[PDB]
């Protein structure tokens, strides 16, 4: 009966961990897409502090 | 699977090291910036 | 909406360069360039919410053309990665393709290393499996990894190197992809995370050494894995590969074949591992033809 | 009956073995995603930051502009089951753990989106004045 | 494209600072060291791209003093990065660890603390595996400790902990690094993901306490363990510093090698635990010296 309990306690691990798999591949892609979002957010920090500087020049 | 599991961390590793890094430029460029703006209307005035 | 061949009409007739004596009064052409792009971007948008998706990569391509007339590479860059986008959704794999390619240049030209890398992979897999150009997708992936390297990123470069590797062996090229192996194995030592990947890297090492014929580096490969590794060396995969060697050196072909069926019972054989085994099983059965 | 037996002892051997390896593999996954949480967690606040820079940003734009082999079959089984039982309470842990950080991608997601398109409008502002 | 060096060679006479009477009509040489850093910039991404790393790396800390010249620190720390970046992948370790400590000089200036203690883990392993360079690895990681203490990191931290813990029990400090792992019990007691750190943590404690000859003190770690962790109570750490406790409470080395013994039998030792052993064995062996 134990070693019973052990296989269902097993089995049960490899279904948690199976959504666990399915979990981290949406995590993966949510994480690429972030990072494509970011570097655009970088740009574009660069790009307003940039302009932001040619303003500052131009009122001067 | 847990294999599978750990090894997507190991590639999430470098999108956790690109966001940090992208986001604090993104934030510091932007704290330039925000200085250079206020800069200009203290100028304009 | 406005009607996309209108804007392409338009986006044509404005990219039209100053030529002759207009050029004189005309001022830099850059200008015209970017709104020819703009209008294309426009129509290739329209076309998008359409799911007419070839055409909005068309545009996105006329776009990038026209950006790069205007000197605005990075703009021309991420144009073709969208055009890409259109394409792959659109099932136009070889306008994907073309995309990748230009969008890469563009992006190595400009130090971007990072993102090159990640559309030389991404084009690499349409390579792989949409147009089985194996070749120039092992091309692909080798580069690719070199890339990453150069970046210090293990991660994606060993990902790289893995279908590289793995590509190599199938189409042949046991040695390189073995040599691949080597290089793999020796980033991935010392690295608590990966060691599961370092036994399988043994393995597929050996297989491609005995695919080759040489079961003297099969046997020196799994003397290496199971000295430097300890994982290794208690593994149902150093032990299959002794076998495996155990077999190739007596010539019985029966003999791998039941420890294939072994190994797979207790640790599923997946594609590659089969193919590389029947021809190592193919070589035996040479080998005792020739010797009958 | 004793090659059973022997067959028995070797196969809980390589459980013991196996099952310990899959405890270290989920063990460092979740060391390795409380370090990515701790990196996430300085993203968001680089990312409030800068909804509050962007903030003054308008305003600032908008002014410019105006501007013996049983027994060890036993034990190899206490052991199996300790470690079993260690590998399940990682399993329902990382399950809820990339829950957590999956809702917080998501809201990291959107917010930069926002802050990038109120960036380009900043600057397209700036660009005419 | 340019040739790299004619851009180093016009940046070279560009990084002049005006001297004399020029100066009192030369603007301010701000944006003079701008145009060398660009220039240097331009010639090491060509470098870059012709995989000689070791000159790109060079021209980024050629372009990172001209910054720094200019008061731009902030990109100076980015061109010291990417010097780094190249330098490391070029195998300069040396080179590699000025860039990094350059960088993380320009950053806690600056108030990040937080790249700092991560470039400072980063230098740190760098001495570790390429220069054996492990006092000072040693402070790199207790420093990257402590300030990830201070940004509220408690993983950072943690880790950090880990290591400079065992470099300094490995060198010979074993009341410092068993200090530095009561502090690695304290932060991680009380939390459910670190609980399998913990149930190392008080083992790793008692066994460099025991390594100082001081048997009360891997006593009351044991204790400790047994009485505030309850994994760790029925854990086979605790069993097994038990068990070291009591064959150095007998000095008797042949029980101490059979413990050794049992502890790799399931769960395979690793060369820190064997160097600390092995010190208390021989630590017997001086016992025995001094025994006449």
């Amino acid at each position: 009966s134990r070693t019973a309990e052990l296989q269902a306690e097993i089995d049960d691990t490899v279904g948690i961990m199976r959504d666990n798999i399915n979990k981290v591949a949406e995590r993966g892609e949510r994480l690429t897409s972030i990072e494509d979002k970011a570097d655009n957010l970088a740009v574009s920090a660069q790009g307003f502090k940039r302009g932001a500087n040619r303003v500052r020049k131009a009122m001067w | 699977l847990f294999n599978d599991m750990e090894e997507l961390v190991i590639e999430q590793q470098e999108n956790v090291d690109v966001i940090d890094k992208n986001v604090e430029d993104a934030q510091l460029d932007v704290e330039q910036g925000v200085g250079h703006t206020d800069k200009a209307v203290k100028s304009a005035r | 909406m406005s009607d996309p061949v209108e804007l392409l009409k338009r986006a044509e007739k404005k990219g039209v360069p100053s030529s002759g004596f207009m050029k004189l009064f005309s001022g830099s052409d850059s200008y015209k360039f970017e709104e020819a792009a703009d209008l294309c971007v426009q129509a290739a948008t329209i076309y998008r919410l359409r799911k007419e998706l070839n055409l909005a990569g068309d545009s996105f391509l006329k776009a990038a053309d026209y950006q790069k007339k205007a000197g605005n590479e990075d703009e021309a860059g991420n144009t073709y990665v969208e055009a890409y986008k259109c394409f792959k959704s659109g099932g136009n794999s070889v306008n994907a393709v073309d995309s990748l390619e230009n969008a890469i240049q563009i992006f190595t030209h400009r130090g971007q290393f990072r993102r090159g890398a990640n559309f030389k992979f991404e084009l690499g897999e349409i390579l792989e499996n949409d147009l089985h150009d194996y070749a120039k997708a092992i091309d692909c992936y080798e580069l690719a990894g070199e890339w990453y390297a150069q970046d210090q990123s293990v991660a994606l470069s060993n990902k790289c190197f893995i279908k590289c590797a793995d590509l190599k062996a199938l189409d042949g090229q046991y040695i390189e992809a073995s040599d691949i192996y080597s290089k793999l194995i020796k980033s991935s030592m010392g690295n608590r995370l990966s060691q599961w990947s370092l036994k399988d890297y043994f393995l597929k090492k050996g297989l491609c050494q005995l695919a080759a014929t040489d079961a003297v580096a099969a046997a020196r490969t799994l003397q290496e894995g199971q000295s430097e590794d300890p994982n290794f060396a208690d593994s149902r995969e150093s032990n299959f590969l002794k076998s495996l060697i155990d077999a190739v050196n007596e010539g019985d072909s029966e003999q791998l074949s039941e420890h294939c069926k072994e190994f797979d019972n207790f640790m599923r054989l997946d594609k590659w591992k089969i193919t590389i085994l029947n021809k190592i099983k193919e070589s035996i059965q040479q080998q005792e033809d020739d010797l009958l | 009956i004793k090659f059973t037996k022997q067959s028995s002892v070797a196969s809980t051997r390589n459980t013991l073995k196996m099952a310990q390896d899959a405890e270290r593999a989920g063990m460092n996954t979740l060391g390795m995603l409380g370090h990515q949480s701790e990196q996430l967690n300085n993203v968001e606040g680089n990312l409030d930051l800068m909804k509050v820079q962007n903030k003054v940003a308008d305003e600032k734009v908008a002014e410019l502009k105006k501007l013996e082999m049983e027994l060890e079959i036993d034990r190899n089984l206490d052991q199996i089951q300790q470690v079993s039982n260690r590998l399940k309470k990682m399993a329902l842990t990382t399950g809820k753990e990339l829950d957590s950080q999956q809702k917080r991608l998501n809201n990291i997601e959107e917010s930069t989106d926002d802050l990038d398109i109120n960036l380009h409008m900043n600057t397209n502002r700036l660009a005419g004045i």
